[PDB]
């Protein structure tokens, strides 16, 4: 997905919707990152970390 | 997903680890019951082949034959419902406008001047062929 | 929701411990 | 009791009360269950263990 | 089972070099008294083959007779309330509805205007022959 975004840019070349759909693929990534700072701040011991 | 998360829990217990065979042998046989049913679900799937209605009427039939454990009856309800509810909204979708789309042929009507709509003998509802001709 | 999940089965191992820990009590009062 | 679950694998067959009643067999026997896990906290440290 | 919980008891006592022959009789001596009122119970109860009204009868001449003993009044005190609140429950039920079902020939009423019903005479009824009649 983060290749994706690399290959994503042009001026705006071959298409509107192709770089709308991009900018979805992005937004779906923001969701991907959401979850990674879940976990570190489930990573609090002072919750047990098992894998 | 709840099958996951009682795993999980124990393991709290065993950093504290002093759980035993039995304790653990305890919960199993209440997640043996849930996956015994779901293995013999599996398993009749694998020698069926069916899709569609087909579908439909076998789960029908599982809600008459696991009656007696309560708990088994509330899982092959919700597999059942959980079948229905697509296929009654494709069945809604064909009466509000007459939208037949077919992935792989859920619905068994299919689109033929010539009145051909003519069920199919291959797919059956939940219920006998007098609805599906209603 | 997948920490709803996570204190249902919290809760069923709260009364499974308190029912293991009731019958300890019955091991130490008329021990 | 174990003998009576391995026979009590039908689909549902030669009555529907059959194995409803294996499925009490079942609470009565999830009933012994519980009294063997209260043993064995009896057992490890965290009373004596004579017989 | 209020005996072997007696028997539990003591071995928590017996854990150590402690125990000599009469810190623990002074848990046989109510054990002792104990088993030679039951077992005094139980001798009447068995070789006579006694059935009906007539164990009813004599676990009531026992509570009357043993006003010396407090500890042995109190055990077939709760002998007879426990073998006639059963009795006295079929007859509640028989009384108040009025249709009798003997599973053993369990009560003195039995089968045989021109329907009949006597008191048998092989049961004896613990209570007045009066309101037996009645």
């Amino acid at each position: 997905i983060k290749k994706y975004t690399d290959q994503r840019s042009l001026d705006r070349a071959f298409g509107l919707v192709g770089q709308s759909f991009c900018a979805a693929l992005h937004q779906e990534l923001k969701e991907y990152y959401r979850l990674l700072s879940v976990l570190h701040s489930q990573l609090q011991v002072e919750s047990s970390l098992t894998l | 997903k709840e099958y996951m998360i009682l795993i999980s829990q124990l393991e709290h217990l065993q950093r504290q680890g002093l759980l035993s065979l039995q304790k653990l042998w305890f919960y199993i046989q209440p997640t043996l019951r849930t996956m015994e049913v779901l293995a013999s679900i599996a398993t009749s799937l694998n020698k069926g082949e069916c899709f569609g209605g087909a579908t439909l009427s076998l789960l029908h039939d599982r809600t008459f034959g696991y009656t007696g454990d309560s708990q088994a009856q509330e899982l092959c309800l919700y597999l059942t419902k959980a079948a229905s509810a697509p296929y009654f909204d494709i069945l809604e979708r064909w009466i509000y406008r007459g939208i037949i789309n077919d992935p792989y042929s859920e619905f068994m009507v299919e689109e033929h001047w010539d009145q051909r709509y003519t069920i199919v003998q291959q797919q059956i509802p939940s219920f006998l062929q007098k609805v599906a001709d209603k | 929701a997948a920490a709803a999940a996570a204190a249902a089965a919290a809760a069923a191992a709260a009364a499974a411990a308190a029912a293991a820990a009731a019958a300890a009590a019955a091991a130490a009062a008329a021990a």
